Order: C-alpha cells, then structure tokens, then sequence
RNA sequence: AACAAUUGGAGGGCAAGUCUGGUGCCAGCAGCCGCGGUAAUUCCCUCCAAUAGCGUAUAUU
C-alpha cells in the first residue's frame, strides 16, 4: 500500500500530528495566547456576542 | 497504429439548469381558486 | 480442531468457481481434505485472487477465524509451503 | 427610549444607517478571509435602539492609531469603500458570476447556433 | 516607602538567584523602563526593585501599576547586587522577571511570590 | 481508550519524542521510584530505614534535579509526574537553554553531534542531565556552532 | 477486504467523451446528466399531474371572499390576445389623485 | 469546556488525589476487609 | 459534582453509575475487585 | 484596528447599563461616561449626541477583570442602574469607574483600597465622580469602615490575597444584603501555587460555600487572561434579589 | 523520479465493463477485465493504531 512521507518518520507524524490537535483544541476551548500585544487592545475582534452565556452553572 | 477519438479527455461539463414549471393557459385557466397561478 | 493450531490438508475441490459474485463466499470456499484427521472441511481462501493460487492436489496450511455462509470455519493460510498472502502481494513466487 | 441603559433613543432608521447596520451583519465577508467573526445570524439585523458614534482619542496612541483628513469618513461603507481590495471584491464577484453563467442560457443558446450553423 | 523590603536572611538571596537564573533563560526585563514596560503590557510574572536608589521616587512609580496590574511586588537592598545578579556590568535599579506556559522557572516563580505573599 | 491516546499525545508534543516507547519508558521508572516511596511511607517516622533510605532517594531526586531542591518530604516525592522527567531531560535542556529553535531541532542537534556534555559529547536525546551537570551544556568544539571546520555545506560553496 | 484489495484494484475508471464530429452536438450524457433530466421531468409531470387532479376535481359552484377582490384568468374571449392562463398581480401602482399630483409637479 | 483538558484527559487531577466515595464502595470494602485509604494509596501510588 | 468541577476520582462498584460517569469524560473510576482497588481512566500507574 | 475617527454604532449589551460598540472590522465594549469629556486613565471612548452629550468609555478586558467577565460570557453581573456596589481591592478607580458608569448617578459605589498611593489616585477619580465613596484602608478590617458602609446590593472582589473568601467572608457578614451578590475574580497562583487551577477554583467555592454563600456559575477568564476565574455567587439566597 | 519504513485495520470515489433481482429511469453484489492503444498511457484518496517492529490461529488467564 503506497504510503506517505510523513508516514516515512514516525517522529515527524507525531509531530504534524501534535499540531493538528493543538489546532483543533484552539477551535473548541479558550487558549490565553498572549494579553495585549504590541498594539495595545484595537477592540474585541472576531465581534462581540451578546445573548450567548459559555458559562459553567455551579 | 492509434486513434484520436479513442484517447481520454477533459470532459468540461458546465452545472445543468432545466427550464421553469410551464402550466398550459387551459390548465391553470381551469384549476380551482386556492391553486390558481399568480403571475404579476 | 482445539488440539492443534494450524492444520494441512490437500486442496481437494475448488467449490463453486462457477459462481457469478466475484467476492462471494460461494467463490471463496474450498473443499479441504484434513490429512492428519482424514475429514474434510471448507475453507475460507480470502480473495478471487488467493483462489487463483490455490490449486488442486497442493498442500495447503489452513487455521481458524475469530469473529454469505456463516459456519465454514477455517481459513487458507498457505498454498505449497509459501503463504497465501505473500502469494497474493508479488513477494514470493511457489 | 431604553429607561435603564441610559436613554439610547431607537432607531432612527435611515438608508444609511441601513447600510452600515447590512455591512455589520456582513462583515465577515469584508475582511476576505483574514478576520473572522462571531456569527450572528438573526433574522431582523435592524436593532431596537442604536447610536451612531466615533472614536474619540486614547492618550497613549496618537502617531498611528488615529485617522487622518482623509480618512475620517461619513459612514462605515464610505470606509470599506476607502479601504483596499476593491479590486479583490469585483475579482471574487466576477469569479461568482462566470460560475452563474455556467450552463443557464447563454450555453444553451450557443448550442442552437452551434446546429443551426 | 519600601514597606515591602526583602529581608537579607536569604530571601534576598533567592530573588537575586532568581533573577540570574531567568537572566539565563531569557526572561528578564531589566531597568525601570522595561520593567514599567512588562507590567503595563501585563507580561510581568513577578517585580523586584531597589531600595538603594539614590533618589527612590524614580522607582516608586511601579508599585502603583503593579497594583493596578495585580503583580507581587518587592525590595531588595542594593541595585549593585540586582545589577550583577542580572548581569549587566551596570547598576540596574528595578526588574521584571515574566514567565511562560511549561518550565521549572515558571515554578520557582510560583513559590517565589508565594513567598512575597507572604510579606505582603 | 483516549485518556492515554490525547495524554501520550501531549507528552510526545510537549516534548519531542519519537514513539510512545519513551514515554512507557519514563512512567515505568517513575512507577519504581513512587512505588519505592510508597512503601517506604508505610512504615512510621523514626523507623531508621525510612529515615536514612528514604532521606536517601530525596537526596538522590535533589541530585538529579527532578525533585525541587525546595520541599524535602517524601509525600512531595510521590506527587511527582513524567513531566518532570521529560523537563529534565537533555533534548529539553538543548531546547530550554536556547541551543535549538525547536525541539526537533534539539533532537536533531543532539543525535547530530554538534553539542557536548563537559567533557563528553552526547549522541542520546534521552540523556538524564544531572542538575549540577545542567550548566555546562554546550556545543561540541569541532562542530561549525562551537568554532572548528565550517562543514559540508559551506565546504561545496567555497569550492 | 478492503485491506484485501490492492491499489489497481481502485483506479478511477475514465468516462469518455464524445467524437469530435459529435463535440457539435454537446456532451455525451451518460448516468449524472440523464438522471438529473430524469428526476426534474418527473418532478415536472408531478406537478402537472397534481393541477390536472385539481382542474378536474374542481367544484364550480365555489365561493372565496378573494374574489370580490382579485380579477379571475379570464378567458381566450375576454383576454384575447393578452390571454396568459393566470391571474394578474399588483405592482403597487395607483391612479393617483390630482391634489398629490399637485405636490409632486411642484417637486419635479 | 472545563479548564485543564486536552481532548478528554484532564491535566487537572494529579496528587493528592481527591476520590468521592459511593455507598456502594464503603459497603463492598467493608465487605472486601480491605482499608480505605491504604489501599486507595496502593492503588494510586500517590496520596489521597 | 464531578459535572461542575471534574477534578475527583469516583469510587462506585455498580453499574449504573459506572455506566453514567463513562459519558463525561476524563474521569477516573475507582472500583474492588475483590483484593484491591482498579482505576479505570486515570493515565498514570 | 479600532482608529480614533472610525464610525462606529452603539447598541445595548444584554446587561443593565453595559454597552456594546460595533464598527466595521470589530467590536469594543463600553459603558456610559458619568462625567463626560474625561477620561480617567487615558483610555479610547464615542461621543454621539441625540437625534455634546452622549459619551461612551471604551472598556478593556485586559485591564478589568469584570470587562473579562461580561465578554467572558457571565450571566448575570448583579449591578444596574441604582445598585450599590462594594468594590474590594481598588487600585486607582479605573475599574471602579467603569462600575460607577454602570449603577450611574443614582447607584453608589463604595471603593476599598489599602494603599495610599492608589488611594490618591481614587480620591482624584472619586472627587471627579460623586457617586463613589473613597475608603482608604484595611479589607481586613471593616469594623474601620461600618460607619461608612450601609447594607449594599453587590459586592465585587478583586483582591490578590491568600485569605480570600474570609475577607469577602467578614465583609459579606457586615455589609451585604439578605440574598445578596458576589462577583470574586479568584487567582489560583495567588491563592495556592503550587496545586491546579481548576482544584484551587473548586476550593475557593467550596469556601465561599461553607461561608454560606451559594455559587450560581463559574468561568474562567481565558482567553484575556491565565489562571483566573470569576466566581458568580449569591449570599444566603438561591435567588438574587430577594 | 530519492541513500526509496513497515505491519494491521476502517472508509470514500469510478467505465460506452460485467453479473443478478424487478409491476420503465431503481436496487444489489461488485469492478486489475473498457472502443483503440504497451514506448500505450501520465491518471485519486482519506482516517485510525503500533511504529524497526507488527499481524494471524488455538490453548487460554
């Protein structure tokens, strides 16, 4: 069965595989990634919801 | 010892649209109020 | 069949090569004579193609499953000493 | 009136304003691919109340972050209208139409000449 | 002023060693302008500063943003001793020292303003 | 399972790993250490061979570093976890120091012979750096990082 | 198997166009174009099929209120040449009366 | 999506380890003779 | 409780609630088989 | 991004007295400027008059805890136009001022802060706003301030102290109503360093809870902040306004 | 196109090809096989696991 170059080194797939998954966690939940950068705060980007309550009941 | 009509092609197949729902005049002259065709 | 794990036998009759499904369990089934125990016993060859290696009168190494005829049992394996799969990729002819 | 948010009058809904308020519900489209956003997708984008507002001044950026003559504009599509990728907008639009036009009846015309011919 | 002052029984002596090893790892933003630079900006894991300032007014102006900032705080006595242990060849007056997501500097950081904490 | 799939997952992206081999590898010895501080909590304080033995294995843990030189209580031996292990390390001391861009990098600098460890130089990746051996990491003194021959690529560009 | 099939055994197999005498006369359906005339006929049909039910099975005598306020298709009589089988809509126009017409003059 | 997890492992149970415990455990190890916090520290290596 | 916070071990023998707190995930479940405790997803010894 | 002379129009956020600002490539939350024509820390805000007056500060959840909270998604903030606030732990009034924007002219906010330095800084904020009460002096202490303090609606918690919900605990116990609230944002690496942030969070609620609270929702604060979290919590009530 | 990483499994797509069923145009199993063409052709894969190791059978615990 043909197989891949990536398949060819396994630390290499484990390595494009960590970034995937550390691409998909950032779609899902809440990463700090840094506070204000360089700019200093240009507003909340990718808009501002309001109805919308992400929010542990406790 | 080859032919030209026999080779593999790009095949450009542009995205099929059917013409409208053509009710005859008859017809939708003769089909009852809550069905009758509204054409401005 | 619990004694032992593999069994040989002679490849007895290629059943139902007359079948119209390429991969159908009719067409994969061969008639096996069990050396050792005289019965015979079907078994499962995995491909139209491992068919065409499996031939007649050849000794032929067979084993279990685990898990269109449920209830033939065993399973092709080898054909001549060489495996069946090995015969089936291009790595060992026999 | 809104008593408890301080009184934001409603909206006085002009053609405009209506366009601003059509380009904040559309804003994903204008930043093409580089920004994306929280999707809104209510029905009636008009809201009840609304205030039509600018920035003022932070007193710490005032070299780049601040608009110039040129550039403090009327309305928000006055301002995507300013902006850049103008040109990437009619480029993506006539990537649209020329998929539009695929077989709807220009083709098929063509086909009747090409046997009648 | 210095009413969070560093005692010289080895707390002092963690801090500078403190300093030097995130001098080592790149973590460091040494003077007061960097320094001011850091906790404005909120990258400021933890803040020493010098109590042996010639005129003190020139540093007393991180503790308030440090307040505001909510980033622990705390006076060593000598800006020469800061100055080495950073590793400068300079007397550097007040320091910042940040942090990162994974590393054994980030928990000694930790137990450190633990420690201010405990002073303050 | 998954717990181990997305745990060994980031264990092998954190740190730069080749398999999942290594890891196993590290949770066993770190499975016989806490497993030998369980059973010398056991018995009482006073009993002298868990003062001495186990005086002696935090002795060993400040040595080697993975234990904070800090907390001296053998509880806070068995709260201990493979990332201590992993952090201790030489791939992630070449990575943490600086040496390397990333940590396939230092992997690459490591089993590629351009850094040294005092006096030896150090092919193994999975080479557990002592805490008093941790500052003389440093590159190898005939690789082009540490002066010596400027090496092969630059060797065909003067010719 | 899927495991137990190879990797000739699953080449895409080309569909072949049409002769370049032919290429006059378009594309070469096959199965995706013949089914999509296929079901958009049927669909056709479908509908007309349901109108002719209704045509047929319509009550003469029936009343509507919308018919004091609609005007009916009428016939190839009453139409004429203009005999479309529909029912005419509203574009919102008006006559006008001549006191707004007023307004509007002295705007324009 | 709570604090501390990476694609269902949490990161955020580590020793000491809290264990809520069931009716159903402290009668099967009443049942079983087998102390609680010896043998949830056996099991666990770790302190509870 | 382990729904809001999902920090602690649960220990249960029966199935019914095994069976519950197998839906949400990264918890581990503490269980006796008869000689000594059992820690199903908990990925460490 | 969000340039000084970009339009920008203003709708209401979910909240009493919080607003939201949309423009073209983003979003800014905002609250009313109480005092216009100043800002207090030097911060962007919107100025629009009715159909001169209306101002809007553009409010920062990198600098305000509680700005991280409202776009964290809570759910309730307990304050509104005419609520009485007890702020705890405020450096300079600048989050204090965005909460006496938000319970406004007729609300009253009653800031606590130890230290002088940013108690001069309060007092300057709070001569200009007259709905603030300046307190200089210890949240350990407020039997000090229990003839300044009445029985307040809301108690916001933003101090960087091991002992925590025992302040909140005493402060709550003298100045807070019957089915009172409770914001607290919470730092797990000031509280305890040295264990999990979710453990350190869970703890303090679990000491919030035998202090007689009752948690109504939790969220952390992150992707504007690490290992924080905002603690919304309701005393000796199910339910908030009693 | 090399100094040429494997072993297992899961899944998708395909002809002027084939076979079967049946109240058209559907469905099934399947397809190295198609008009021409072999110096003829340059065309279709994705996911999971272990990973210089891995599969399979029985005894089984």
């Amino acid at each position: 069965p043909n197989r891949k170059k990536e398949q060819r080194n396994p630390r290499v797939k484990k390595r494009k595989k960590y970034e995937e998954k550390q691409k998909k966690l950032r779609s899902v939940k809440a990463v700090y990634k840094g506070g204000e950068g360089p700019g200093g705060y240009q507003g909340e980007l990718s808009g501002i919801k309001t109805n919308l309550v992400k929010s542990v009941k406790l | 010892p080859q032919n030209p009509n026999s080779t593999y092609r790009k095949i450009e197949r542009p995205e099929r649209h059917f013409n409208p729902l053509r009710v005859p005049k008859n017809l939708a002259a003769e089909l009852p109020f809550k069905s009758q065709i509204v054409q401005t | 069949f619990g004694g032992s794990s593999h069994a040989k036998g002679i490849v007895l009759e290629k059943v139902g090569v007359e079948a119209k499904q390429p991969n159908s369990a009719i067409r994969k089934c061969v008639r096996v004579q069990l050396i050792k125990n005289g019965k015979k016993v079907t078994a499962f060859v995995p491909n139209d193609g491992c068919l065409n290696f499996v031939d007649e009168n050849d000794e032929v190494l067979l084993a279990g499953f685990g898990r269109d005829i449920p209830g033939v049992r065993f399973k092709v394996v080898k054909v001549s000493g060489v495996g069946l799969l090995a015969l089936w990729k291009e790595k060992k002819e026999k | 009136t809104l008593s408890d948010w301080y009184n934001i009058p409603r909206t006085n809904l002009t053609p405009e304003l209506k366009r601003d308020l059509q380009l904040l519900r559309m804003r994903d489209v204008v930043a093409m691919g580089k920004q994306f956003f929280k999707k809104d997708n209510r029905k009636d984008f008009v809201p009840e109340y609304c205030q039509v507002g600018t920035i003022i001044a932070g007193a710490t950026d005032g070299v780049s972050g601040r608009l110039t003559r040129k550039e403090r504009k009327r309305t928000i599509v006055e301002e995507v209208l300013s902006s850049d990728s103008v040109s990437k907008y009619k480029r993506k639009y006539h990537e649209i139409q020329e998929h539009k036009k695929s077989g709807r009846k220009g083709y098929y015309k063509k086909l009747m000449a090409a046997r009648k011919r | 002023a210095a009413w969070p002052k560093a005692e010289d029984p080895a707390l002092v002596q963690e801090l500078l060693d403190c300093v030097q090893q995130a001098s080592h790892y790149r973590q460091l933003k040494k003077g007061a302008n960097e320094t001011t630079k850091s906790v404005n900006r909120g990258t400021s894991e933890l803040v020493i500063l010098a109590a042996d300032t010639q005129p003190l007014s020139i540093v007393l102006h991180i503790p308030l943003i440090c307040e505001e900032k909510n980033v622990p705080y705390v006076y060593v006595p000598s800006k020469v001793a800061l100055g080495r242990a950073c590793g400068v060849s300079r007397a550097v007056i007040a320091v910042s020292l940040t942090s990162n997501e994974a590393s054994d500097l980030n928990s000694k950081i930790r137990a450190l303003r633990d420690k201010v904490e405990r002073l303050a | 399972e998954a717990a181990r799939l997305d745990s060994e997952l980031k264990l092998v992206g954190e740190y730069g790993l080749r398999n999942k081999r290594e890891v196993w590898r590290v949770l066993l010895t770190l499975s016989k250490i806490r497993r030998a501080a369980r059973i010398l909590l056991t018995l009482d304080e006073k009993d002298p061979k868990r003062l001495f033995e186990g005086n002696a294995l935090i002795r060993r843990l400040v040595r080697i570093g993975v234990l904070d030189e800090s907390r001296m209580k053998l509880d806070y031996v068995l709260a201990l976890k493979a990332e201590d292990f992993l952090e201790r390390r030489l791939q992630t001391l070449v990575y943490k120091l600086g040496l390397a861009k990333s940590i396939h990098h230092a992997r690459v600098l490591i089993r590629q012979r351009h850094i040294r460890v005092g006096k030896q130089i150090v092919n193994v990746p999975s080479f557990m750096v002592r805490l008093d051996s941790q500052k003389h990491i440093d590159f190898a003194l005939t690789s082009p990082f540490g002066g010596g021959r400027p090496g092969r690529v630059r060797r065909k560009k003067a010719k | 198997m899927s495991s137990l099939r190879h990797a000739i055994q699953r080449r895409a197999h080309k569909e072949r166009a049409q002769p370049l005498e032919r290429q006059r006369l378009g594309i070469l359906e096959k199965k995706k174009d013949y089914r999509l005339r296929a079901r958009d006929y049927k669909k056709k049909q479908a509908v007309l099929k349901s109108l002719r039910q209704k045509a047929a099975e319509r009550n003469e005598d029936e009343f509507y209120f919308g018919m004091m306020s609609r005007k009916g298709p009428g016939s190839a009589l009453t139409r004429g040449k203009g005999f479309t089988g529909t029912v005419d809509g509203d574009r919102g126009n008006k006559a006008l009366s001549v006191e707004t017409v007023r307004l509007l003059k002295t705007q324009d | 999506m709570p604090s501390s997890m990476f694609f269902e492992h949490n990161e955020a149970l580590v020793p000491p380890y809290n264990v809520l415990v069931d009716t159903n455990f402290l009668s099967r190890t009443v049942g079983a003779k087998l102390p609680l916090l010896e043998s949830a520290m056996d099991c666990l290596y770790a302190s509870v | 409780r382990v729904q809001k916070h999902r920090i602690y071990i649960v220990a249960t023998n029966d199935r019914d609630l095994k069976r519950r707190i197998r839906k949400i995930p990264g918890v581990p479940i503490m269980s006796v088989q008869k000689g000594k405790y059992a820690i199903e997803r908990l990925p460490g010894a | 991004g969000a340039k000084a002379g970009k339009k920008v129009i203003v709708e209401p956020h979910r909240h009493k007295g919080v607003f939201v600002a949309r423009g073209g490539k983003e979003d800014l939350l905002c609250t009313a400027n109480l005092v216009p024509g100043e800002s207090v820390y030097g911060e962007k805000r919107i100025s629009v008059e009715t159909p001169t007056k209306t101002e809007y500060r553009i409010w920062n959840p990198f600098r305000s805890k509680l700005a991280a909270g409202i776009l964290g998604g809570l759910e309730t903030i307990y304050m509104k136009p005419g609520s009485k606030v007890l702020y705890l732990g405020a450096a300079s009034g600048t989050s204090v001022s965005h909460v006496a924007d938000i319970v406004g002219p007729t609300g009253a906010v009653y800031a606590v802060e130890f230290s002088h330095r940013s108690g001069r800084d309060l007092i300057n904020m709070a001569t200009r706003r007259t709905n603030v009460i300046p307190i200089v002096e210890d949240a350990r202490k407020p039997m000090a301030y229990r003839m300044l303090v009445p029985m307040v609606d809301v108690i916001f918690a933003d101090v960087a102290q091991p002992d925590q919900a025992r302040i909140v605990g005493i402060n709550a116990r003298l100045f807070l109503k019957q089915g009172g609230g409770l914001l607290i944002s919470i730092k797990a690496s000031c509280i305890d360093s040295t264990a999990p942030p979710e453990q350190v969070f869970a703890s303090e609620v679990q000491k919030l809870r035998e202090d007689k609270f009752f948690p109504k929702e939790q969220l952390t604060l992150e992707p504007y902040e690490r290992d924080h979290a905002m603690v919304s919590c309701v005393y000796l009530q199910k339910e908030f306004e009693g």
